């Protein structure tokens, strides 16, 4: 890490509003699609 | 009244024995052709991997 970096690392959290329900819904949809195939 | 009856009576044991053997053979076939079928289902690890890829990670 030789060389002064231009920015300090910060968490990539930008999609602040991420309900657990939506994430599990998307996982279910992907799971269903793969199972069907 | 006499002859055919006597020969039928003589036949009875062998026929009974053969039919018993035939029934045993058929039940033996019933059990022989039974097998336990183990099904294979898509591993969920691939599902998790695809989920990760969809996230653009």
């Amino acid at each position: 890490i030789s060389g002064v970096s231009p920015l300090l690392y910060f968490p990539p959290t930008t999609t602040s509003t991420t309900n657990r329900e939506d994430q599990i819904n998307k996982n279910t949809n992907i799971a269903i699609q793969m199972i069907k195939r | 009244d006499i002859m055919v009856p006597s020969f039928v009576y003589n036949k009875l044991p062998v026929i009974h024995f053969l039919q018993e053997k035939r029934a045993e053979q058929k039940l033996r076939r019933v059990l022989d052709e039974t097998y336990t079928e183990w099904t294979e289902e898509l591993d969920q690890a691939h599902v998790t991997d695809a989920i990760t890829r969809s996230l653009n990670i």
